[PDB]
């Protein structure tokens, strides 16, 4: 079947909250208007309407460093003190899944990555892996 | 024969389940399509091929060919007798006149109206006679295969004698099907299957219409 659609406003800082492709959960005041060119269309009084937004998340990514609290700072840097931490973080990737444990651990590498850079200023390496 | 992929596909669809689907522009639908198909093929080269069956030489899957019931050759003897009377017919064709008119038009109304009524109120149904005739004329086409341990018939087969035997007594309005429709549709599926399921090598052979690629061919490999 082909999606239904509606239009949103974003006003004063939440501009540049989403992209297109972005797959958003919007919060926002479901408002209506007078529109004479939807009248027409229809040939009935129909009123156009629009969501004036109040909050923009995104159901990818759930989790940002923009609303990580000083608990969480706090708990990640007590579980780096652990020197068993390479193979926690290991062990985490994939847990419903036996065995494979190269493969976690080139996972893990990749997800963390490598740190980008560019000697001299005129010569770039990327740092993903 | 010259219908691209996807009409055949479609066709396919149509021939075996009765129905079209259709999911193109926000539109699902299943529509019924209770057609009977009737169709003309033309080999893919100028001419017909005795060398080559049917299949090989129209180039149409065995998917398609196997859904219908019978299938002739209209291509015409190279005999002068033949050819003479071919003739003879299409001189009187060009000297028909309003009698032969009057007289062709008056079939083509008694034609019409005696379809139409027989679609009406003519219902056929199986008679004992006919359940013995049918289940024999299988099981005596399936016997064929006790020769090299081919296969030389299909419950399908069946099912066309039945549907063949259904319109002859609907035919001759009996509104019960017997030995008599079921000998005709017998006779006249085994001369479709002479005539289309010919190899040249060894006559008369079920599995051209199964599957592409006779014996007397796949033997090569």
């Amino acid at each position: 079947r082909l999606p239904r659609s509606k239009d949103a406003i974003l006003l004063a800082d939440l501009v540049d909250s989403c992209k297109p492709g972005d797959e958003i959960e919007l919060t926002g005041i479901y408002h209506n208007n007078y529109d004479g060119s939807l009248n027409t269309a229809n040939g009935f009084p129909v009123f156009a309407t629009v969501i004036l937004a109040n909050h923009v998340a995104k159901k990818d990514n759930k989790v940002a460093v923009g609303e990580l609290t000083d608990e969480d700072v706090k708990m990640i840097t007590s579980l780096s003190k652990d020197q068993q931490i390479g193979e926690k973080i290991f062990a985490s990737i994939a847990p419903s899944i036996y065995g494979h444990e190269d493969i976690k651990r080139g996972l893990a590498l990749a997800l963390f990555g490598g740190e980008p850079k560019n000697p001299g200023g005129k010569h770039k390496v990327r740092g993903d892996i | 024969d010259k219908m691209n992929e996807s009409t055949r596909s479609v066709l396919h669809e149509v021939m075996e389940q009765q129905t079209l689907s259709i999911a193109k522009a926000g539109i699902i639908c299943q529509l019924n399509a209770r057609t009977s198909v009737l169709a003309a093929a033309n080999p893919i080269e100028s001419q017909w091929n005795p060398k080559k069956t049917t299949i090989e030489n129209i180039q149409l899957p065995h998917t398609l060919l196997s859904r219908f019931d019978l299938i002739f050759l209209l291509l015409d003897p190279q005999d002068e007798a033949y050819d003479r009377r071919l003739a003879h017919h299409l001189v009187a064709l060009y000297y028909q006149s309003e009698e032969q008119a009057e007289e062709e038009l008056l079939d083509m109304a008694v034609l019409k109206d005696y379809i139409a009524y027989a679609h009406s109120t003519i219902m056929p149904r199986l008679s004992e006679e006919a359940s013995q005739a049918l289940i024999e004329a299988y099981v005596d086409m399936r016997k064929i295969g006790s020769s090299r341990g081919m296969v030389s018939a299909y419950p399908r087969q069946l099912e066309s004698l039945i549907r063949l035997a259904e319109a002859h007594a609907k035919v001759r309005l009996s509104n019960k099907v017997e030995a008599i429709d079921v000998e005709e549709a017998k006779r006249l599926h085994r001369e479709a299957l002479k005539q289309s399921a010919t190899d040249p090598r060894t006559g008369i052979v079920d599995i051209s219409i199964l599957t592409t690629g006779m014996s007397a061919t796949s033997r090569k490999r």
